[PDB]
């Protein structure tokens, strides 16, 4: 049982429905045939889409604190 | 007498922080015995070189922090 | 600009007794807090002022003016009511 | 409550495609604002009943 | 508690939770992304209630001084 | 609304069609990925669109931190 | 003032954001524009501090 | 550069008490207004607020400012205060 | 002791050898520096330690902030 | 104009003609652009206009840094 | 045993106050630089003698705020 | 778990007077502070215990825990204080 | 190292007043404090003292010091003005 | 400051040392390699001693401010 | 005269690669006689690149553990 | 002058000459393109200036740091 | 005078090679007087490709040390 | 007198700082059974330098 920073959190991880397996996938594919030109553009792609996903999901939790703790700062 | 005299020196003193003593001058000397400058002596086996008396004492001096004195082979103004 | 209005002229009133100047003052300051108030509150909430420059340094001494001004009218009153009570009770 | 709408509305269109340039050039702006808004709010009325409590203190 | 003397669960337990599976793997970014809000929420939580225990002992202090 | 939005809008404007442009220039060089004028022409728009998004955040940015910086001198 | 001067600039800039000629004169347009506002507030508000402090004082 | 002093300016006698106030109240209220305006016509010229120089010294003007008027308050605050308690005792 | 130092122990407990293995990996890699082999094993071991240690000193900064606040509101 | 502004203009005044001497430059080039004297020509030009703008924007920069950092002490 | 009082130098201070070589010579050296940007002779000059005036510029900010503080701290701790 | 010590039977069969807990309690506290001061400064001078991640890593959680322990017996004292000048004062 | 002296001999209490007790030691403290705060002055503006990071270790333990000297003094005058008060309202 | 009564610099010239050695040959890759040691070692002692020195002026402030 | 832990961490290498600073001037000091022999070439690709590899290697992992203590101490607020 | 420019100066005390040599051999090298003993001696000299200028300005900025980061803390 | 590790690095070939640079052109000079001579021109042909050689092996070591210094050098920021 | 003797000796010191005596002296000293300079020879297959 959650707070809000959980809702805003999961709000990304329903909204990119399934990349976060897709890109284990991929690794599991690469792996296997590392000289495979299809393979390593598609994983570029996932790679890649998965470390902007990471990033904007952490600096709006982080927005979300700093409002937070602003206002009750002033409850003084 | 006392906050007069006080006063006055300080203030000369800091006066002469904008007068300059050092002023630079220039000696022009002839040699009378040898090349003024350096020699490279190309040996058909190696190129070997015999630095100019300019090269060799800057070259001493360079980055010195203190006074000379005593080449060998008012007292507040001195 | 745009739908405005100025209101022109003043009703007016005699002023015969320290009754009526008492009632006067009040009533003069009474809205004049009330006016400023609304405003700074409409100035927080217009999206437009908010988020400028040039409205927010407007709405800092608008702010600051009125913390002065009711705060300089408690002093003064309760100076009064104490200077009252000293004298009688003495 | 138009500018909290507002802020939710573009959360969701962004968490739908987040590497979309558009739509973060969008939100960084909405996030901006309401965060603005929310500090000046909480201040005046911090401001506005410390003036209260100030007068309360002066009779009292 | 295991505990009741007759006469869900809170972010205090959570937390210490989402710390204990995390520290078995910190490189893990599913769980680094679990940690952050839950030390975040309850940094906030921990923070409002001391400041609101605060303003009910000062109003209690004034109402005994005022009647000194 | 809000002032911001205007800032972030006002390069919208300036810019005609580039969002645009750079979309379809895209389209036709995929169709033939050799094409030299179709490389050198590709190279500019996807630059200028570069350039245009940076600048738009960096402004944004600093009108946000003038404001903040106002804004905690209520108290 | 220099509201006017910054805007305009802005406006010359957002034409053509790809000239550095532009990009030079805006960053110090923008530049003072910031540290005034910021040396306004400040002065402001310690003036008006000043000001409460009387008050508090013979309160 | 446009510049003027004002010399001959003060009476060094004893001199009754009534005026004594007056001479220190108007001379403090000068110094203060005309301080207070030099201070913000410093803030509004482009020239001197963006100098690293510059702004060094407006640092030192305001801070000369809030201390002086600090100090003038506080001693006359105590100066009404003894009045008020050997009357009141 | 303390609680903070319960926290610091609770990673220390959680890494069980990285400790060693770290200097471990080091000094077979600095016997043969050129071992692809080893290298590769080296960046992985350092990697993992380099982010254990800031994930620590960052918690250990947080609570310890929260006892601060709470210790001033008893007065 | 503030204090910036005069630094930003000392280094336009610093170059005379640099500005006028790319831009032709560049029309000579585009003209033949498969003459080595007019290559040579221009690689230097191209190289000087793009010391001095980094070398003014960087400067600049500076200043705004030690002002901000004063202005912060008022308070 | 008590330490020395030392000796007070009252009057030199506040008139030894005048145009600071330090700023002369950052104005003089961007003067040289201004007219020929790529000497990296000249650039390697101006490189410290900026920063050099950096730090100084910011340590007198943050002393004269340091001694302002005391005195309005003892103000308010009278009245 | 280096050289422990527990004394037992503390008030069994005597008790101090107030004059001496008080005296006991500032001396034990006073010299306990003094070494963890030293303690700290001996760790930042060493050049070896400075650049180690693991030394380091220790010596963050003793400041950390000496602020925290000054900080508690100052506001206790100030609070207890407090309470007998309430008593005390007409 | 460059320059010290100290005070060996305090003169007898049996030939000095009461009042001189203290004119001696506030002029003594109002010397040592004007010539703390004009060496600090002092070493801001030697450039070779104002950007060495050996020297500047130094100049902020000065005025940690000078700083922590004026709060003492000042706090303990207030308390003991406080005392009469409190006798002599009382 | 001592209290009263109460029982109870090589890194500097190290580092000069290395820079005047490295000076006289700034090509030289063992020169190289030791200088960026000695220098790094010198930056963390200088930067965790002046924030101790802060953490310890910020404690005493805040016991005499508490009792101020 | 004091030894750190950087330190400690250089001369893990110095001391893991004994001899290769002497050969590595020893190789050159035969080649520079005749550069044209094949196999004092080959020796010499061997031994400057592993002289190479060992610098760059060095150098990089002083850097790691500088970044890392830089951050633990910026915690010290 | 401060102890940065004396820290600077160091280095141009430490290379006696390299100043004027670069510029005597790049003179002789220029009258003459293609004698290839000019040319291995010039290859030398630029890329030890190289050096000599890389090394000085990365210090001055370490030593820069170090005294920022003690100046924050005086207030 | 003044110099560097390259330019000792560089000088070991010079003294390295003692005499060739004096007899490539002494070569040179004998064979421009008599093109046809079968015994001079199967010196030459030693002679220049030994000093072709010299040359680029010079040039290709202190390529190396510069960049390994270059390298050094980036990590004291 | 002992605040005029410590004041003046105090003040003296102070000012001897700018005082400087270890001035350096320049010795030409000929060499009578050697050369000065740095010498090479060549051996088998290497060189031999003595400095
Ligand atoms: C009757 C006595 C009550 C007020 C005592 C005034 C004591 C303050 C004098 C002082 O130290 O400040 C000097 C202060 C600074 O002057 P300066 O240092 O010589 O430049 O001078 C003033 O500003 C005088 C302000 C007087 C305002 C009080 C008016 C008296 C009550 C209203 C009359 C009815
Ligand atoms: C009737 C008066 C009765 C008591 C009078 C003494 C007033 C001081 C009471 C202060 C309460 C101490 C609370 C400390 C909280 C804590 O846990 O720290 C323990 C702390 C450590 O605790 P631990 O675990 O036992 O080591 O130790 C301390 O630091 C104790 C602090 C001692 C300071 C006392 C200074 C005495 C000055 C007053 C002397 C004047 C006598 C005149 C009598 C009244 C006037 C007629």
């Amino acid at each position: 049982w959650s707070g809000y920073l959980d809702d805003v959190s999961a709000k990304f991880d329903t909204g990119v429905d399934n990349l976060q397996t897709q890109v284990t996938e991929a690794l599991d594919k690469l792996a296997a045939k590392p000289s495979d030109p299809a393979l390593l553009a598609a994983y570029q792609s996932k790679l890649s889409e998965y470390n902007l996903y990471r990033n904007a999901q952490s600096n709006t939790v982080k927005v979300f604190k700093d409002i937070d703790a602003a206002i009750i700062q002033n409850f003084r | 007498y006392v906050d007069m005299v006080v006063n006055a020196a300080t203030m000369m003193d800091k006066q002469n922080d904008g007068i300059e003593l050092g002023r630079q001058k220039i000696g022009v000397m002839r040699l009378n015995n040898t090349f003024v400058g350096d020699r490279t002596y190309n040996l058909r086996d190696q190129k070997m070189v015999i630095p100019g008396i300019a090269t060799a004492i800057e070259r001493l001096l360079q980055g010195e922090e203190q006074p000379l004195g005593n080449i060998v082979s008012m007292s507040l103004q001195e | 600009v745009i739908g405005q209005a100025v209101n022109i002229r003043s009703m007016e009133t005699d002023i015969v007794s320290l009754d009526d100047r008492l009632l006067q003052a009040f009533s003069g300051s009474a809205i004049a807090t009330a006016v400023d108030k609304q405003t700074i509150t409409n100035r927080i909430e217009d999206p437009n002022l908010v988020t400028d420059p040039k409205e927010l340094a407007i709405s800092q001494e608008m702010i600051s003016d009125y913390n002065l001004y009711v705060s300089m009218v408690s002093t003064l009153t309760r100076k009064g009511v104490g200077a009252v009570e000293t004298l009688l009770r003495s």
